[PDB]
C-alpha cells in the first residue's frame, strides 16, 4: 500500500497564502496540489517532558502503522479474494480518503479520549495494536485454511503412485500395471483402467503375480475400496470451498479490519499533526499543515512555499 | 480349476480339526471315567 505521507507545519507555520488558507484558496488549487486539512484539537495539552516523550513515542507508533498497513496489503491482497472493499468501504473515520485525509474528526471519543493525550496516544495504539492483532488471527486463519487446501486431491487422478483407488475395479490387488493361463480361473479382465489389467486369479499366485509384479514393470498397489478414496476426495474438495470462503468471507472481515487499521492510522495522524504543533510551536493542539498524496511537483513547491520553516 | 481345490483345502482343514477333536475326546472321556477312583476318596470315603 502507500507509506505515511503528511506535511509537517504548525497553525503559526501555515504554507499557504494565508494562515487559514490551509484549508482552501491556497496556490495548491493551482498545482492541483491534493493537500486538505481541517483543524481537531485535543482538549488539553501536556508539558514539554510530556511532549518530548510523546515525540519519543511518535516513532514506535509510526512503527506500528507502518506494520498495520504492511499486515493489510499483504494478507489481504495476497488471497485474490480479499481487496474488495474500496475505499468507500475502508473508509478512514467514517470517511473515504477524499474526505478522511481533508479533516482530523477520528480525534474524537473512539480511539482517543477527546482529552490530555499524552496517555490517550498510548490507549489508541494499543487499540491499533488489536485491531492489528485480529486481522494476523485472521490471516492465521487463512493459512491454516489454505493448509486445508491443496489437500489429498493434490494426488495424482487414479492408477498411478498416489489415490489411485479412485481409479480402481471396485484374488484379485488394486494393480494398474501401465506400460498367464494355469490352474487358477486367470480368465479375468478387471476394471482397473483410469491404466489396463491383466489375466490373474488368487487361487493360484503365479498368474497373480505375473500379471501384478513379476516380470516387464511393476504395478503400483492401492486402496481395495474406492469409497475411501472417494470421501478424501470429497473431503478435499469442501476444504478447498471452505479455504475460498474463508478467503472470501472471513478475509471480508479482515478488509473491514483493514478499514479500522486505516481508520486507526487516520487518527495516528491527526495526533501526530497535534504533535508537530508542539514540536515546531507551542503546547497547544494547532496546526496548518495537510496530508495527502501528492506528486513529486506538488511536494517541490510545497516545499518551496514553506521553506521558512525547512528542515 | 482350483475353485474344487478350495472345497477340498475347506474339507482337509475340517477332517484335521475333527481327527484333533477326536483324538482329545478320548483324554477328556479318561480324565472323567479314570481318576475318580481318588475323588471318591472325598466324596463319599468321608463319610
Amino acid at each position: 500500500a502507500s507509506r505515511y505521507w503528511v506535511v509537517s507545519l504548525p497553525v503559526q507555520n501555515s504554507a499557504a497564502s494565508v494562515w487559514n488558507r490551509l484549508q482552501e484558496q491556497i496556490s495548491k488549487h493551482s498545482f492541483d496540489t491534493p493537500l486538505y486539512r481541517f483543524n481537531i484539537p485535543n482538549l488539553r495539552v501536556g508539558t514539554l517532558d510530556s511532549l518530548l516523550a510523546l515525540s519519543d513515542d511518535l516513532v514506535k507508533s509510526n512503527s506500528f502503522v507502518e506494520s498495520v498497513s504492511h499486515k493489510i496489503r499483504r494478507q489481504i491482497e495476497e488471497l485474490e479474494r480479499v481487496s474488495g472493499i474500496e475505499s468507500s468501504s475502508l473508509s478512514v473515520d467514517g470517511v473515504p480518503v477524499d474526505t478522511y485525509l481533508t479533516r482530523f474528526v477520528w480525534d474524537e471519543a473512539k480511539y482517543p479520549t477527546m482529552s490530555p493525550l499524552r496517555e490517550i496516544v498510548d490507549g489508541i495504539h494499543t487499540l491499533v495494536a488489536k485491531i492489528e492483532d485480529d486481522l494476523k488471527v485472521r490471516v492465521a486463519e487463512y493459512n491454516n485454511v489454505r493448509s486445508q487446501l491443496n489437500a489429498i486431491n493434490r494426488k495424482q487422478s487414479g492408477s498411478l503412485a498416489v489415490r489411485d483407488l479412485s481409479n480402481l475395479v471396485k484374488l484379485v490387488t488394486l494393480l494398474a500395471v501401465v506400460p498367464t493361463s494355469y490352474v487358477v480361473p486367470r480368465s479375468s479382465k478387471l476394471l482397473y483402467e483410469d491404466l489396463y489389467t491383466v489375466t490373474l486369479f488368487g487361487r493360484v499366485a503365479d498368474n497373480f503375480r505375473i500379471a501384478a509384479r513379476e516380470k516387464g514393470f511393476q504395478i503400483r498397489d492401492f486402496e481395495y475400496s474406492s469409497e475411501a478414496q472417494e470421501s478424501r476426495n470429497q473431503e478435499l474438495e469442501k476444504l478447498v470451498h471452505d479455504q475460498e470462503s474463508l478467503r472470501s468471507s472471513l478475509l471480508q472481515w479482515c478488509y473491514t479490519s483493514y478499514g479500522e487499521v486505516f481508520s486507526s492510522w487516520m487518527h495516528f495522524c491527526a495526533v501526530r499533526v497535534f504533535a508537530e504543533s508542539i514540536l515546531r510551536y507551542g503546547l497547544p493542539p494547532s496546526f496548518l499543515a495537510c496530508v495527502l498524496a501528492p506528486s513529486v511537483k506538488g511536494e517541490k513547491k510545497v516545499r518551496s512555499i514553506l521553506e521558512e520553516l525547512c528542515g | 480349476q482350483m475353485v474344487r481345490f478350495i472345497r477340498q483345502e475347506a474339507e482337509e482343514k475340517a477332517n484335521e480339526i475333527s481327527v484333533s477333536a477326536e483324538e482329545e475326546f478320548n483324554i477328556e472321556k479318561l480324565q472323567l471315567v479314570e481318576a475318580e477312583k481318588k475323588k471318591i476318596r472325598q466324596e463319599y470315603e468321608r463319610k
